[PDB]
């Protein structure tokens, strides 16, 4: 929303009726953020001790 | 009134400018509202 | 140019593993190997 | 470590991924400064020089490239985790068996 | 400022304007410092917390 509206407030209103496009876009990325903490713990951490 | 083939070109500068006479008294306005130019500021007019 | 980002909304998030704790594991995989094969 | 630190290039498959991304960032700001084809890329002067029905189509033209941009960003991001993950599964492999 | 609108906090700025320049902006075209129409100060601008 800041992205693309800055602090026009009348901007952030009239975004709010392109969809669920915002949401989508933060749920991707939040996906690839939770892979790249699984990622390292594969390689390192195998060791219990 | 200057003849058209001869326009006459006034210059204003340094100045406020109250455009509410000319709303008060054919008013075409481009790339500006007609209502917002009393909260402009212009390099000349 | 980081905060220049982060007046447009764009933002970094830290990793859970900071690099000591993975210096940690490597470390612990080094000894394991040397002294147990 | 006469290898390493004599060969610049030697670490290049770890700063070609700091380098991908940086760029990702810093590809994303500048592209607010495009217009589509609207009057200005600053929304603050759309609404102070034109009126309402007419800055909301301005406006319309930068919201929608700018929507363009991020989905474009978010897929390349998609794509690189995908070679990324496939990377740190070799790694992961090769400590178990290395 | 000057016709110039947007939130944001104004701080003292170490830019040296040239006598001739009224702002300046970043590498997205926007104005993130001002000269003080008055004063003849320049001002930083930044997004609030």
């Amino acid at each position: 929303t800041m992205y693309i509206c800055g602090d026009s407030t009348e901007c952030s209103n009239l975004l709010l009726q392109y969809g669920s496009f915002c949401t989508q876009l933060k749920r991707a990325l939040t996906g690839i953020a939770v892979e790249q903490d699984k990622n390292t713990q594969e390689v390192f951490a195998q060791v219990k001790q | 009134f200057a003849s058209v083939y001869a326009w006459n070109r006034k210059r204003i500068s340094n100045c406020v400018a109250d455009y509410s006479v000319l709303y008060n008294l054919t008013f075409k306005c481009y790339g500006v509202s007609p209502t917002k130019l009393n909260d402009l500021c212009f390099t000349n007019v | 140019l980081i905060c220049a980002q982060k007046f447009k909304g764009l933002t970094v998030l830290p990793p859970l593993l900071t690099d000591e704790m993975i210096a940690q594991y490597t470390s612990a995989l080094l000894a394991g190997t040397i002294c147990s094969g | 470590q006469d290898s390493l630190s004599s060969t610049p290039s030697a670490l290049g498959k770890l700063q070609d991924v700091v380098n991908h991304n940086a760029q990702a960032l810093n590809t994303l700001v500048k592209q607010l400064s495009s217009k589509f084809g609207a009057i200005s890329s600053v929304l603050n002067d759309i609404f102070s020089r034109l009126d309402k029905p007419e800055a909301e189509v301005q406006i319309d033209r930068l919201i929608t490239g700018r929507l363009q941009s991020l989905q474009t960003y978010v897929t390349q991001q998609l794509i690189r985790a995908a070679e990324i993950r496939a990377s740190a599964n070799l790694a992961a492999t090769k400590m178990s068996e290395c | 400022f000057n016709g110039l609108k947007g939130t944001g906090v104004l701080t003292e700025s170490n830019k040296k304007f040239l006598p001739f320049q009224q702002f300046g902006r970043d590498i997205a075209d926007t104005t993130d410092a001002v000269r003080d129409p008055q004063t003849l100060e320049i001002l930083d601008i930044t997004p609030c917390s």
